[PDB]
């Protein structure tokens, strides 16, 4: 498909992770490329945005701080260093884009984005 | 404010058909798995099906495969599930609850998502003859404790299929009020009895009825509870 | 088939560590998760991905592996948690739930309040007889019920049925029913159950006629 996530895992609280996404078009169109989560219970919520033409990142309070949204030098990943894991992190995560630009205060909104990824599951428990 | 509601369930004889709905509401219907969960009448929980949006995302348990199909419409933001060629085991609460889209990709030892919210279930029963009930009365003791308890029933005898329900006074007297699980007979037939302890001194000059209803056959009961002779 | 778990019943104090198994299908490696039913509700859940605490759920529960198994404990048992918890897995394309666990409030023994009732005239002209013994109120739930007509003990043609705990009381009730033809009954005069509860036995019974 168009994006595929992958690096869940179990991890003790404290613990650390890191999460890949790989897209799959020219990575030029690309103007967002974020990770959202979903807990059982809970609503999708946006974790970490990335505007790709700046490279300006964009955090939900809730883990401001704690991970780190990031490409490197291959324009078609995006990565998501998650440390100081809290049971409450516990969820899967999915990796979402968009071609379409957005001003940057809907950057974290679910309906800004065009297609996802299946998902990657990570559960942080002791 | 997630709900999914259950219909279209009643009654259905062996061969026959019948069509479930689940309505859901207060989520994004895409981003969820709809399943199916029954439960037969004093038993523990049996999965069924479950169906993501669209047709590929389906299947069914061993029991069920051949005879069921799940179905969706994401512009009506139902689920149905499309009974046939039923069985008397077949009948059963049916639950609809709510899964991850890709729950079955996403499964492995260390992640099961499970199902967050569930319905409040729709009975279907199959039955193969149908026949309303006896009352007979269980009469109290003129050997009751005269400054104490005594106990007087109804015994509901010969109908078919379940359920029954019993109330005394139209649901006033609920006080010390039993009324037990049928019993399936060797006839093929289902009995109980609904019994209630009430003060002896009572017996004289206070009235007490027990309310049968047999809704699979429209029938509903009321018999006065008298002492003998 | 489904999954067995460890204590099928069991009767605990408010204020118990109680602790359910999760015996997996041999070769099925999943994460549990776990719900919680009341009579007459739909299932909660409670645990999932093995011992995460889904919301809402008090903190007295968790979830945890055991070996290749999966246990459930309540640390301080609560009157809210009496109720049946099942197990529940998806091994590839299938779910299965677990066959279940009663969990029931421990409680000072009780005598059962014993009473008999002998058929109506109203029922003896459709030629059959129900003659029914009610074990009233007691704990706990094992008890031996017999019938004697003139002394000849009876089998094969009884049949018994027990209500749930009551929620007021937490004791039991049971029915037992002795089935005869009209030609049978008619026949006899004296009708006993005998109700034995530990050392003692209770008999109560009727002359047909009186
Ligand atoms: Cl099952
Ligand atoms: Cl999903």
């Amino acid at each position: 498909r168009q994006l595929v996530e992958s690096g869940g895992g179990l991890v003790q609280p404290g613990g650390s992770l890191r999460l890949s996404c790989a897209a799959s078009g020219s990575t030029d169109s690309i103007e967002y490329m974020t990770w959202f989560r979903q807990a059982p219970g809970k609503e999708r919520e946006g974790v970490a945005a990335l505007y790709t033409h700046t490279g300006n990142t964009y955090y939900a309070d809730s883990v401001k701080g704690r991970f780190i949204i990031s490409r490197d030098k291959a324009k078609n990943m995006v990565y998501l260093q998650m440390n100081s894991l809290e049971p409450e992190d516990t969820a899967v995560y999915y990796c979402g884009a968009t071609r379409k630009y957005v001003p940057v205060r809907f950057a974290l909104d679910q309906s800004s984005y065009d297609y996802w990824g299946k998902g990657t599951p990570v559960t942080v428990s002791s | 404010e997630v709900q999914l509601v259950e219909s279209g369930g009643g009654l259905v004889q062996p061969g026959g058909s019948l069509r479930l709905s689940c309505a859901a509401s207060g989520f994004n219907f895409s981003y969820y798995s709809i399943h199916w969960v029954r439960q037969a009448p004093g038993k523990g929980l049996e999965w069924v099906a479950y169906i993501s949006s669209s047709s590929s995302y389906t299947s069914y348990a061993d029991s069920v495969k051949g005879r069921f199909t799940i179905s969706a419409d994401t512009s009506k933001n139902t689920a149905y599930l499309q009974m046939n060629s039923l069985r008397a085991e077949d009948t059963a609460v049916y639950y609809c609850a709510r899964g991850y889209q890709y729950w079955q990709y996403h499964a492995s030892w260390y992640w099961n998502g499970g199902l967050d919210y569930w319905g409040q279930g729709t009975l279907v029963t199959v039955f193969n003859q149908i026949k309303g009930p006896s009352v007979f009365p269980l009469a109290p003791s003129s050997k009751s404790t005269s400054g104490g308890t005594a106990a007087l029933g109804c015994l509901v005898k010969d109908y078919f299929p379940e359920p029954v329900t019993v109330s005394w006074n139209s649901g006033a007297l609920t006080s010390g009020v039993h009324t037990f699980p049928a019993v399936l007979q060797s006839s093929g037939l289902y009995s109980l009895s609904s019994v209630v302890t009430v003060p002896s001194s009572s017996l004289g000059t206070q009235t007490y009825i027990c309310n049968v209803n047999h809704k699979p056959s429209n029938t509903k009961v009321d018999k006065k509870v008298e002492p003998k002779s | 088939i489904q999954m067995t778990q460890s204590p099928s019943s069991l009767s605990a104090s408010v204020g118990d560590r109680v602790t359910i198994t999760c015996r997996a299908s041999q070769s099925v490696s999943s994460a549990v998760a776990w719900y919680q039913q009341k009579p007459g509700k739909a299932p909660k859940l409670l645990i999932y991905s093995a011992s995460s605490l889904y919301s809402g759920v008090p903190s007295r529960f968790s979830g945890s592996r055991s070996g290749t198994d999966f246990t459930l404990t309540i640390s301080s048992l609560q009157p809210e948690d009496f109720a049946t918890y099942y197990c529940q897995q998806s091994s590839s394309s299938l779910i299965t739930f677990g066959q279940g666990t009663k969990v029931e409030i421990k409680r000072t023994v009780a005598a059962p309040s014993v009473f008999i009732f002998p058929p109506s005239d109203s029922q003896l002209k459709s030629g059959t007889a129900s003659v029914v013994c009610l074990l009233n109120n007691f704990y706990p739930r094992e008890a031996k019920v017999s019938w004697y007509v003139d002394n000849a003990l009876q089998s094969g043609n009884s049949q018994e049925s027990v209500t749930e705990q009551d929620s007021k009381d937490s004791t039991y009730s049971l029915s037992s029913t002795l089935t005869l033809s009209k030609a049978d009954y008619e026949k006899h005069k004296v009708y006993a159950c005998e109700v034995t509860q530990g050392t003692t036995s209770v008999t109560k019974s009727f002359n047909r006629g009186e």
